[PDB]
């Protein structure tokens, strides 16, 4: 389980929040990490997983799995905080400095994206 | 219907399998005058369990179905000595019964895709 | 698009004879329309020929080329698939086994009686073992 890998991600966010770091490169290490995570977490699954899953739930007809689901909550709820707050200080950040740290960046956003959606 | 239950033509095909396997793997040692004998009884030995593995296989693939219905229909004046056929007749095989028996197999539509595919092989192959 | 990549080979001569069978040969990878295509499931029977494979030839060559990429992907079923083709039994089971272990632990409230990796497990079985099996024991 990437559990222990759930405590880097929050410490990447606070940092971030903070926004310490004079460099931007420290910024853009953050940035790599917490794009991995929310890769990571999710392994290449489609609806299809995600409909089977609330089945299976279907109703604890016995034992269910609904680990994936479980795991993905943890992760919003943690970001959602610190997200307003990061949110503001990812997309200052975005354009300057670092058009290069935004390699970094961007796809960070994308990923977080497609979680956070909703 | 034979003799032999299908989980036990399973479990004779596949212990014969592995035996062929390994005789075929370690035959250069074995093959290739004392000497000369020892390679000779070998290699009839060695054809003997392959020949084996080949009329359990065929039963493997009889086992799947609509074996008893040809059978009935088929058997003829032959018919006699068919029904007193022993598995070693089979070992060291009476090989027209079978090609005819076979090509039924296949001309009739008892045999079903991929068994059907290997009896043209076998027919082709040996016979 | 098999019918017209078949054309390449009006014109008779070697480059040509290639460039068709590499068009064809990127027509399955990316297409990944292996059934369709490569051919389909045994009941002994061999394959039940494919649309290229009513044209003819090299194609083990390319199901183990498609079967590798699957591996790359981790597109497993296809992969399993492939290797049927490839008339590699051991790997099939192999890979299989894995498929059928793994979904195995986990979490329960599952398994309708009809279709998935169980299925598909049953489906091998029944299949490849009564039939002259070439698997390990």
């Amino acid at each position: 389980g990437d559990s222990s890998l759930y405590i880097i991600l929050k410490k990447l966010l606070d940092f971030i929040l903070k926004t310490g770091g004079g460099f931007q490169r420290v910024r853009t290490h953050l940035y790599g990490s917490l794009l991995y995570y929310l890769q990571i977490a999710q392994r290449p699954d489609e609806p299809d997983t995600l409909e089977a899953a609330k089945k299976t739930m279907w109703e604890r007809l016995t034992a269910p799995e609904d680990v994936f689901s479980k795991l993905q909550r943890e992760n919003i709820a943690i970001i959602e905080s610190y997200g307003a707050a990061l949110m503001e200080v990812v997309c200052r950040d975005a354009c300057d400095g670092h058009e290069i740290g935004r390699m970094l960046a961007l796809a960070l956003l994308d990923r977080i994206v497609s979680v956070d959606k909703q | 219907e034979s003799s032999v239950p299908c989980q036990l033509l399973e479990s004779v095909l596949q212990e014969l399998k592995g035996l062929q396997e390994f005789l075929d793997r370690n035959s250069q040692f074995a093959g290739g005058e004392a000497q000369l004998s020892e390679k000779i009884s070998l290699q009839a030995i060695q054809q003997l369990v392959r020949k084996s593995y080949q009329a359990l296989a065929l039963w493997k693939l009889l086992c799947e179905h609509q074996f008893t219905i040809i059978v009935a229909e088929l058997q003829k004046e032959l018919q006699e000595q068919l029904k007193i056929t022993t598995f070693k007749d089979l070992v060291i095989r009476d090989k027209e019964l079978t090609g005819a028996l076979i090509a039924s197999l296949i001309n009739c539509y008892i045999r079903d895709n991929a068994a059907v595919d290997g009896i043209s092989l076998h027919l082709q192959d040996i016979c | 698009a098999l019918q017209y990549f078949y054309f390449l080979r009006d014109e008779k001569d070697s480059q040509g004879e290639n460039m068709f069978l590499r068009c064809v040969s990127e027509l399955v990878i990316e297409s990944r329309e292996f059934d369709m295509i490569l051919g389909k499931l045994e009941n002994d029977g061999s394959r039940k020929p494919g649309v290229i494979d009513k044209f003819t030839s090299d194609t083990k060559p390319i199901i183990n080329k498609v079967a590798s990429v699957a591996e790359n992907k981790g597109l497993f079923e296809e992969a399993a698939k492939l290797y049927d083709l490839a008339k590699n039994a051991d790997k099939v089971l192999e890979l299989m086994n894995k498929l059928l272990s793994p979904v195995v632990p986990q979490i329960s409230a599952p398994q309708s009686n009809k279709e998935r990796l169980k299925n598909m497990a049953l489906s091998i079985a029944e299949r490849y073992r009564a039939q002259g099996i070439s698997a390990n024991k």
